[PDB]
């Protein structure tokens, strides 16, 4: 609970971060005010794949970095290692040709 | 039948259960913690307060000299000064002339309007969870009060329930705690017998009218400077003032997991921290016989215009071709969803609405009217409001958090990858041959 309290004096605008487990602000002698806050990230996560891109990155940032950073060097090692074994192939199956 | 099944302890958002009888019909179950309370066992360590710093009269003795004794009176500090001259209106006090001697007193003892402005320290043990619960079975709604700390059937009527131990006890207040007016802090105070002056706790009692209070605020005698009979001292500023002008904020606007704080007894009601097991010894009155009871044939829910959101933004038609007449219950088998009714009257062959709340981009889940599962899918739209004003009635789940879609593109680039290592290696077994 990152408990902020401050004395206010005159017409200011103050920011607080709402999760989702929820926010309550007391303000002066008002009864306790409680906000909570719904996953409404901009995007669309059932079109594009960009879209799904942006709208998970607003939503969790290190995840979504951390799983397209997965997917990006999963690739990259799949395609570097079949293409070496692709070159293996080739290489063993060209020197009997190449020999003679 | 004894159901066994696992609450949050979240107060309000109301909790569904379908229980199912093997030779009875299916059952609601409706579990709503209405309230909470974390009672903590406390003893009373001291009283503290200002000091009204009680200065007695002067004894003044002459043509000699006289010695002040120890005394069991709150900081006792006692000088004895010698070469005055008391002088009071109308005249020197005695006749020794530069050899009168006097003797200053000086001892704390609590203010008058110390009864209303003191601060108790207290120790903060484990606490005990009393959890209130609306039990709605069988068309009746039950209140009941219980214990969490396991095996106490503190219902009543037929009804025996038994709240197994909280998953993870939390306890907001901390070992010490300073109880002032209503306000409770959490304050490393010192203990009874050590004490510092120009700090809290330099004042001590066991309670505000006994005989025994000790302190050691930094008091002390100075020699009168002018020939009259005052008593001159300098004393170390209350550490109760001093406390008061930088205690922090109070407990009830500290405090994890959103619960407020009470005293008389001290308890921090409607604390949302975990999850409580119950256990339900439900009677037979409310069960009826399956014979009795509407069975439906065939069902097929196609939801329209899902939001995934923290209100029930859903809606889903149910098609029966139920052959009696009568209600019986739906029940959602999703962690992810929870329906919004308990029971739906069903006469033949006709169509219900229902509301449900969900979490996940997908809704894919088993709604099962009346004992008879049925599952259907969806593809909801996130909300278009981004605070909202009553907390969500389910959790995020990792493998439902990601939608079908972005399901479909992860496994078709990590299955396309897997699939080009498997080529590769038969390639390597095609070159092996040769
Ligand atoms: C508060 O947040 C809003 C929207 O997030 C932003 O436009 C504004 O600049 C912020 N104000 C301050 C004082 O940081
Ligand atoms: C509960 O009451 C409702 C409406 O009053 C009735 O239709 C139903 O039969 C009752 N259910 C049970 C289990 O007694
Ligand atoms: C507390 O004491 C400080 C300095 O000792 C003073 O400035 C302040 O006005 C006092 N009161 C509060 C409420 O902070």
């Amino acid at each position: 609970a990152d408990a902020t309290a401050e004395w206010i004096t005159g017409t200011t605008s103050r920011n607080f971060s709402v999760g989702r487990e929820g926010l309550e602000y007391v303000w002066g002698n008002h009864e306790p005010v409680r906000v909570w806050a719904q996953e409404s990230a901009p995007g669309d996560p059932h079109g594009w794949p960009h879209e799904i891109i942006i709208h998970y990155y607003h939503r969790h940032p290190v995840y979504t970095v951390i799983v397209l950073c997965g997917v990006a060097l999963a690739i990259l090692v799949g395609t570097a290692s079949s293409a070496a074994c692709i070159a293996k192939a080739r290489r063993d199956c060209l020197t009997p040709y190449a020999l003679a | 039948f004894e159901h066994a099944t696992t609450v949050p302890n979240v107060p309000g958002i109301p909790y569904k259960a379908l229980v199912e009888r093997a030779g009875y019909a299916p059952l609601n179950l409706e579990i709503t913690v209405v309230s909470s309370e974390l009672t903590p066992s406390t003893n009373k360590e001291y009283v503290t307060c200002k000091f009204h710093t009680v200065v007695p009269s002067p004894q003044v003795k002459c043509c000699g000299s006289l010695e002040c004794k120890a005394s069991s009176k709150a900081d006792y500090t006692c000088r004895v000064f010698g070469g005055v001259y008391p002088f009071m209106w109308g005249g020197a006090q005695c006749f020794c002339d530069s050899e009168n001697t006097q003797l200053s007193e000086a001892y704390v003892e609590f203010a008058p309007d110390c009864t209303i402005d003191h601060a108790v320290a207290l120790k903060v043990h484990t606490a005990a969870l009393k959890v209130g619960l609306r039990i709605v079975y069988g068309n009746t709604t039950a209140r009941l009060d219980t214990f969490v700390n396991g095996v106490t059937p503190g219902s009543s009527r037929d009804l025996k329930v038994i709240a197994g131990p909280i998953s993870a006890a939390f306890s907001p207040f901390d070992h010490k705690v300073v109880i002032r007016k209503g306000l409770v802090y959490n304050y490393d105070f010192p203990e009874y017998g050590a004490m510092n002056p120009g700090a809290f706790g330099d004042i001590q009692a066991s309670s505000l009218d006994a005989t025994d209070i000790v302190a050691r605020t930094d008091i002390r005698l100075l020699k009168p400077s002018v020939k009259n009979i005052h008593v001159p001292y300098t004393q170390a500023v209350s550490g109760y003032e001093m406390w008061k002008n930088n205690s922090g904020r109070p407990l009830q606007e500290t405090a994890p997991f959103g619960c407020k704080i009470e005293v008389e007894p001290l308890r921090a009601t409607n604390c949302a921290y975990g999850h409580i097991p119950i256990s339900i010894d439900i009677p037979d009155a409310a069960f009826v016989r399956s014979s009795e009871s509407p069975t439906i044939l065939e069902v097929s829910c196609t939801v329209a215009d899902c939001i995934y959101s923290a209100d029930f933004g859903g809606s889903l038609t149910l098609q029966y071709k139920a052959n009696r007449e009568g209600h019986c219950p739906v029940h959602s088998h999703s962690t992810t969803a929870v329906l919004k009714e308990a029971t739906t009257h069903v006469t033949a062959t006709g169509s219900i609405t229902l509301h449900f709340s969900t979490s996940s981009p997908q809704a894919n889940f088993i709604v099962s009217l009346c004992g008879k599962k049925t599952t259907c899918n969806a593809e909801c739209k996130p909300p278009a409001d981004h605070i909202i004003g009553e907390p969500h009635k389910v959790d995020q789940e990792f493998q439902a958090a990601v939608s079908k879609t972005s399901w479909n593109w992860l496994l078709a680039l990590f299955g396309g990858a897997s699939s080009l290592i498997v080529v590769g290696l038969i390639v390597l077994v095609c070159s092996s041959m040769l």
